[PDB]
């Protein structure tokens, strides 16, 4: 839903990096000018749930179905400055700047797990491409207008 | 008398730049001088340029040039706006008076002088 876009936001203004140069994932988008170092938030990793909360509110009476989950979103950096935008990210991920800018992004951020300089077969040529891994954990939610119970009439019986 | 397709190559000519890179390195730091020459050639498309699928889609135009001048692999050819690495399906009828190569657009910007 919004999680991948959120982590894209976080990487947008942790690296102080451009809008148009962060594309999402295995969507359709042309990577022209290989040296223009792109970053893509690959979300192809299976997101697995952890719990299904259910809270209820009394006065402004509605309730709240939540679902905590996590996904191994990878980051692929491209371009001549792929390596740097890998390392400089893979290392600022756990600074002030990151941990201070991911304020409202309803999305935890775990440590970078591993890296790889797996390039891409660009047709008789090799374009710089680096993957970095980190589990991301978030929790989508929805709100539903149910209604409470004010009393309960009932009857008993005995032998 | 070896047949010579050279005269059968002039009509279809086109101006084009042929460059080569002679990498230079000190303490393992990459610099690249360039050698560019205006050479004769003829260009056709080589592999109909498709759109591959990946994390991001990419596409590299293919051209396959002929010329009377010798063309080693580690050389680029610019004809319109983007040089092509002379990588594939090339063949040297040098004794027959010409040679040919496919081409791979290096999505990098064109190597002017560095």
């Amino acid at each position: 839903s919004q999680s991948i876009i959120n982590v894209a936001r976080y990487i947008r203004d942790l690296l102080d990096y451009d809008e148009n140069l962060i594309q999402f994932d295995r969507k359709n988008t042309q990577q022209s000018d290989t040296v223009t170092g792109y970053i893509v938030v690959n979300g192809s990793g299976v997101q697995n749930v952890l719990s299904h909360g259910s809270s209820y509110d009394g006065d402004a009476e509605i309730m709240e179905y939540s679902k905590s989950e996590s996904r191994l979103i990878t980051l692929e950096f491209y371009g001549s400055d792929a390596y740097e935008n890998a390392e400089l990210f893979s290392l600022l991920n756990q600074s002030q700047k990151a941990k201070e800018v991911s304020r409202g992004l309803g999305l935890t951020i775990y440590n970078v797990s591993q890296a790889t300089d797996v390039k891409q077969l660009l047709g008789y040529q090799y374009g710089n491409r680096v993957h970095v891994d980190f589990n991301i954990q978030y929790c989508p939610s929805v709100y539903v207008e149910t209604l409470r119970v004010d009393a309960s009439e009932f009857e008993i019986l005995v032998d | 008398m070896l047949p010579n397709m050279r005269s059968a190559l002039k009509m279809f000519e086109q101006s084009v730049l042929l460059k080569s890179v002679e990498t230079i390195r000190v303490d393992f730091v990459d610099d690249i001088i360039i050698t560019a020459t205006p050479i004769r050639a003829v260009v056709q498309v080589a592999d109909k340029k498709k759109l591959n699928l990946d994390s991001l889609d990419w596409s590299k135009q293919y051209i396959w040039v002929h010329s009377g001048s010798k063309m080693e692999i580690g050389q680029f050819i610019e004809w319109h706006g983007k040089d092509f690495k002379l990588v594939a399906a090339g063949d040297d009828y040098s004794d027959y008076g010409y040679n040919a190569w496919y081409g791979e657009e290096t999505l990098k910007p064109v190597l002017v002088s560095s």
